[PDB]
RNA sequence: GCAGUCAAGCGUUCAUAGCGACAUUGCUUUUUGAUUCUUCGAUGUCGGCUCUUCCUAUCAUACCGAAGCAGAAUUCGGUAA
RNA sequence: AGAACUGGCGAUGCGGGAUGAACCGAACGUAGAGUUAAGGUGCCGGAAUACACGCUCAUCAGACACCACAAAAGGUGUUAGUUCAUCUAGACAGCCGGACGGUGGCCAUGGAAGUCGGAAUCCGCUAAGGAGUGUGUAACAACUCACCGGCCGAAUGAACUA
C-alpha cells in the first residue's frame, strides 16, 4: 500500500567502524574489513551514534520494504564476520572410496583438490577463494574447515567443494558420497 | 459523473385525489451536472418504491456545499459493486477535505482496482470517522501518527526545453 | 469460559480486598515453583497468597473503586512481576515469615498495605531505639 | 560401514526433499509451493521417496 | 578515519509548517505553509500574508523551501497569519539566492530597451578594468 | 489425432512412482467429413526418384530433474530441432 | 444452409477502422473562410513526451468495438475486499523468569524413576506445571517443551472474493 516509513536498526558493536557513501559499504573491525556495493537497493542509512546507524525506506511497496531486512542482514554478517568472522566445516561422507581432498597450487593459486571421489580417475578442483582459508581438523576425522571475514565467500567456498561431489548416474539415495556441510558458526566465541 | 458536486434530492408521487399529500422522499446523490442527479434519484427511488417519474415529480434540488471544506477528515465509506462474476458489498476509507472530493478518489480507487466504472457502483453510505482509532484501514492510520513528516526523494524536475547543457539532479 | 475465569479471579480477589484488612505486595522476581508452595504451608494458618497477571489486577482494583477507593495509591506497585499476600495478623511477624524463611541461592516485600496507608516495609523493620530516643531527645529539649 | 551421523548428514542434502508433482522440481522438505515458475508456483508436493 | 561514517540525504521534509513555493496557478510564484497533511501526494497549505487562500493542493505543483517555522497542526487560517508574522518567514525567505534570482530574473524582464543598452554599455565600462586585473598577477 | 482439470480405482500396503474410470475443458489441421468461395476461352493424378528448407507433439545424441532409481537395464519429466 | 423487421452493399465516392464491398462518421455541382463528426495528438503523422488517482514487471508483459480467437484448472506474485475467530480483562510475535507436591504412579524385568513398551490420564498446591513434547542416561541425573507469568502496547489467526 506504500508504507511512508519503515526502517531497521544495525548495532555497532565495540570496536568497528561503518562508513556509507552513495551506498557503498565498508565495515572495519578486528578482524579487518569487508566492502560491499548497495547500489542495487533504494534505502537511506543514518548514524545515530557510534553503535547504532538505521536503514529506511520512504514511500516504499512491499518488496522494496524486504529489500530493507535484508540489507540490514548482509551489513550485519560485515560487522560480525570481520569480528567473529565465518567458519564452515565439512565431512567426507563415502562408503566405501576413500575421498583424498589436498591443497594445490599453480601459478600461486591453491585450490581444492578431491581425488578418488567413488572411484574416479579423474580429479577434481575447486579454486580456493580470497581471504578464505582451508585447515583441516586433528582428531575429526575426514572433516576439513573453512574460515574468514566474509560468510559469502567462505560460505561459497563451502559449497563449490560439496557441488564438485554430485554423485551421477547413480540413485543418490543409496550412494551418499560427498562432502557435505556439517556446521557453520563463527572463528571466535567457542565452537 | 467526474467534477463532483454532492446534491438533495427530494421527491414524492404525484398527488391523488384519495391521497392528497403524498410522503416526500430524499436522497444525497453524488453526480457532476443536476440532470444526472435528477436522473439518479429515480434509478434508485424506482428500486426502493413502487414509483417510476411519470407516476411521480421532483419536489427540490440543492446543493450540499460542504460544511467545513478546509479541516481533513477520514471518511468511512462503504459501497455495493457489481464485479464480473458477483455482486459484492464493500467497506473503504478516504482521508480528504470534503465529501464531494473524498466520492471522486472513491470512484477512481473502484475503476484501478476493481476495475468498476461509476454505472456498477452504488454509495450505500459516506461518513466522517469522528474519533480517530475509529479509523480501522491502515492506509490512513498510517496519517495519523503524532508529529508526521516524511520526504518526497527523487525530485523529477519537468523541463521547459528539450536541450539541456547540465546533468539534472533529483535532490529535493 | 476464559472470561468466566477471569470474572472467577476478579470475584476472588475482591473477596480479599473486602475482608482482610492488611496487605502485603510481594515481589516474586525468580523464585521456584517449589519456592511458594511452602510459602503456602508456613503461613497455611492466616495469611492467603494470591498471585496474578498485572493487567487483570489494575482493571479489577480500579473497577472497584466504588466502595474501597483508596486501594487506587496500590497500583503504582503492581508493576514487574508481583503478587499479593492478605493477612490479619499483626505487621512483622508475617512480613519476617515472608521475607525470612524459605529463602535459598525468598520472596521480598516491596509495599504494604493498612487501612489506606503505605509501608516501604522500612518502617516497619523498625528498631524501637529510634522509639526510644525521640522520647528521650524530646524530653532533653522540654529539659 | 559409513557411519549413522554421515549417513544422516548426507541425507539431509539427498532425500529429505519434496518435489513438484508437476515439475518435478527437488523442494525443501518444508514447502509449501514450487518455486519454479513453469507449473505456476504449484502447492502440489509430495516427499521425495525414501530408500528400501 | 575510526568513526562510523554515515552521510545522510538531507530532504525538505513535508511537515506542518514547511513552507512552500507555489509553481502552477493563480497563486504561482507564492508562498504558503503547509497546514496539515492529507495524504502521501496532498496536502493543506495556507499562504495568508501572501494571499494564497487555505486550500487542498497536489504536492506536485509545489515546491518545498528549506524554511520550516513553528505551527500546530491544523491550525486556522488566522494564527497561521500570527506564526508566520511572528517567526519573519517572508523575511528569511527574501534573505536566499533563490528568492534573490527570482527577483533579479523578474527584474532583467523589465527592462526598457534603453536599459538594456545602458547594460551593455556599463558592463562594457566594467569589462576594460577586469581583463587588466587579470594580467597584473 | 494430441493435451489437460477432478480423483473412484489399478498399483502386496499407498489416489497421483507409473497409470487412471464417471465426467469435464481444450488443442491440432499430414485423417475423414461438412461447405461450394476461387479456378470449367482447359493443361492432370497416384507412387517413387532427386534435392532444399521449415515445424517440434523428441526416436538418437548433450546436460539435467523423478522413480515402486541397489547395480545393469528401463521408465516419467525439463532445457533442447 | 434457410426465414422475420429494418438499415446497408449492390448502384456510392468522401473522412475514420494500417489494410479491406457491407463497421463507425458522413452521402458528393466549382470554390474561399470558419467549425466539427467518427478517429486521433512520443516519432513515422497534422495535433499536450498534457493534467490527475490507482494498477501492472512478464528468461512468452500489454496495448481498443466489427477483428483477425483462446478454456477448464491452478499460483505464499501483488493489490483491494468479505466472513469467522482471538485481543486493552493485554492477544499475536519477540526477549525473559517459573515449569512444582502425591511420586521412582500400576504392570512387566538384568535394569525402564515422564520420554523401549502394555494399561490407564487421578489428585494436590497453583498465576501455572502433561502420570509427559522432544534431547539425553545402563537406569537417575541434566536440558527441553506444553502450562503460567515479566516486559511491549494494537493488533492476530483461518477461510475466501476478484
Ligand atoms: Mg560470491
Ligand atoms: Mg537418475
Ligand atoms: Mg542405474
Ligand atoms: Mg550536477
Ligand atoms: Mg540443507
Ligand atoms: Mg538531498
Ligand atoms: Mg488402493
Ligand atoms: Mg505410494
Ligand atoms: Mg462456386
Ligand atoms: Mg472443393
Ligand atoms: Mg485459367
Ligand atoms: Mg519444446
Ligand atoms: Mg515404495
Ligand atoms: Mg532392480
Ligand atoms: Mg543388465
Ligand atoms: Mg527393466
Ligand atoms: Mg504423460
Ligand atoms: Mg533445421
Ligand atoms: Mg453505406
Ligand atoms: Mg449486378
Ligand atoms: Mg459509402
Ligand atoms: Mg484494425
Ligand atoms: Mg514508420
Ligand atoms: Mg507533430
Ligand atoms: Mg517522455
Ligand atoms: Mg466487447
Ligand atoms: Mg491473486
Ligand atoms: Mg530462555
Ligand atoms: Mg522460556
Ligand atoms: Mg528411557
Ligand atoms: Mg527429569
Ligand atoms: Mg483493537
Ligand atoms: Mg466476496
Ligand atoms: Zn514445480
Amino acid at each position: 500500500m506504500k508504507y511512508i516509513q519503515t526502517e531497521q536498526q544495525i548495532e555497532v558493536p565495540e570496536g568497528v567502524t561503518v562508513s556509507i557513501k552513495s551506498r557503498i559499504v565498508k565495515v572495519v573491525g578486528p578482524r579487518g574489513t569487508l566492502t560491499k556495493n548497495l547500489k542495487h537497493i533504494d534505502v537511506t542509512f543514518t548514524k545515530v551514534n557510534n553503535q547504532l546507524i538505521k536503514v529506511a525506506v520512504h514511500n516504499g511497496g512491499r518488496k522494496h520494504v524486504a529489500a530493507l531486512r535484508t540489507v540490514k542482514s548482509l551489513v550485519d554478517n560485515m560487522i560480525t564476520g570481520v569480528t567473529k568472522g565465518y567458519k564452515y566445516k565439512m565431512r567426507y561422507v563415502y562408503a566405501h572410496f576413500p575421498i583424498n581432498v589436498n591443497i594445490v597450487e599453480k601459478d600461486g593459486a591453491k585450490f581444492i583438490e578431491v581425488r578418488n571421489f567413488l572411484g574416479d580417475k579423474k580429479i577434481r578442483n575447486v579454486p580456493v577463494r580470497d581471504g578464505v582459508t582451508i585447515e583441516f581438523s586433528t582428531n575429526v576425522k575426514d572433516e576439513i574447515v573453512l574460515s574468514g571475514n566474509s560468510v559469502e565467500d567462505v560460505s561459497q567456498n563451502a559449497a563449490d567443494l560439496q557441488q564438485i561431489c554430485r554423485v551421477r548416474n547413480k540413485d543418490i539415495r543409496k550412494f551418499l558420497d560427498g562432502i557435505y556441510v556439517s556446521h557453520k558458526g563463527f572463528i571466535t566465541e567457542d565452537l | 459523473m467526474a467534477h463532483f458536486k454532492e446534491y438533495q434530492v427530494i421527491g414524492r408521487r404525484l398527488p391523488t385525489e384519495s391521497v392528497p399529500e403524498p410522503k416526500l422522499f430524499r436522497m444525497r446523490i453524488f453526480a457532476s451536472n443536476e440532470v444526472i442527479a435528477k436522473s439518479r434519484y429515480w434509478y434508485f427511488l424506482q428500486k426502493l418504491h413502487k414509483v417510476k417519474k411519470a407516476s411521480g415529480e421532483i419536489v427540490s434540488i440543492n446543493q450540499i456545499n460542504e460544511a467545513h471544506p478546509t479541516k481533513v477528515k477520514n471518511f468511512g465509506v462503504w459501497v455495493r459493486y457489481d464485479s464480473r462474476s458477483g455482486t459484492h458489498n464493500m467497506y473503504k476509507e478516504i482521508r480528504d477535505v470534503s465529501r464531494v472530493a473524498a466520492v471522486e478518489t472513491l470512484y477512481q480507487d473502484m475503476a484501478a482496482r476493481h476495475r468498476a466504472r461509476f454505472r456498477s457502483i452504488h454509495i450505500l453510505k459516506v461518513a466522517e470517522i469522528e474519533k480517530t482509532a475509529d479509523v480501522k484501514r491502515q492506509y490512513v492510520k498510517q496519517f495519523l501518527t503524532k508529529d508526521l513528516k516524511f520526504p518526497l526523494p527523487h525530485r523529477v524536475q519537468k523541463s521547459t526545453k528539450t536541450f539541456s547543457y547540465k546533468r539534472p539532479s533529483t535532490f529535493y | 469460559g476464559i472470561r468466566e475465569k477471569k470474572a472467577e479471579y476478579f470475584a476472588k480477589l475482591r473477596e480479599y480486598l473486602e475482608e482482610y484488612k492488611s496487605l502485603f505486595v510481594v515481589g516474586v522476581d525468580n523464585v521456584s515453583s517449589q519456592q511458594m508452595h511452602e510459602v503456602r504451608k508456613e503461613l497455611r494458618g492466616r495469611a492467603v497468597v494470591l498471585m496474578g497477571k498485572n493487567t487483570m489486577v489494575r482493571r479489577a482494583i480500579r473497577g472497584f473503586l466504588s466502595d474501597l477507593p483508596d486501594f487506587e495509591k496500590l497500583l503504582p506497585f503492581v508493576k514487574g512481576n508481583v503478587g499479593f499476600v492478605f493477612t490479619n495478623e499483626p505487621l512483622t511477624e508475617i512480613k519476617n515469615v515472608i521475607v525470612s524463611n524459605r529463602v535459598a541461592a525468598g520472596l521480598t516485600v516491596v509495599q504494604v498495605y493498612d487501612n489506606g496507608q503505605v509501608f516501604p516495609s522500612s518502617i516497619l523493620d523498625i528498631t524501637d531505639e529510634e522509639l526510644v530516643s525521640h522520647f528521650v531527645s524530646a524530653v532533653s529539649t522540654i529539659a | 560401514i559409513i557411519e549413522p551421523s554421515l549417513k544422516a548428514l548426507a541425507s539431509k542434502y539427498n532425500c529429505d526433499k519434496s518435489v513438484c508433482r508437476k515439475c518435478y522440481a527437488r523442494l525443501p522438505p518444508r514447502a509449501t509451493n514450487c518455486r519454479k515458475r513453469k507449473c505456476g508456483h504449484t502447492n502440489q508436493l509430495r516427499p521425495k521417496k525414501k530408500l528400501k | 578515519s575510526t568513526d562510523s561514517i554515515v552521510k545522510a540525504s538531507n530532504w525538505r521534509l513535508v511537515e506542518v509548517g514547511r513552507v512552500v513555493l507555489i509553481k502552477k496557478g493563480q497563486s504561482a510564484g507564492k508562498l504558503a505553509a503547509i497546514v496539515e497533511i492529507i495524504d502521501q501526494k496532498k496536502v493543506l497549505i495556507d499562504g495568508p500574508k501572501a494571499g494564497v487562500p487555505r486550500q487542498a493542493i497536489n504536492l506536485g505543483q509545489v515546491v518545498l523551501t528549506p524554511l520550516t517555522f513553528a505551527l500546530p497542526r491544523g491550525a486556522r487560517t488566522a494564527t497561521v497569519s500570527k506564526k508566520w508574522a511572528a517567526a519573519a518567514v517572508c523575511e528569511k525567505w527574501a534573505a536566499s539566492s533563490w528568492a534573490k534570482k527570482i527577483a533579479q530574473r523578474e527584474r532583467r524582464a523589465a527592462l526598457t530597451d534603453f536599459e538594456r543598452f545602458q547594460v551593455m554599455v556599463l558592463r562594457k565600462q566594467k569589462r576594460y578594468t577586469v581583463k587588466k586585473a587579470l594580467a597584473k598577477a
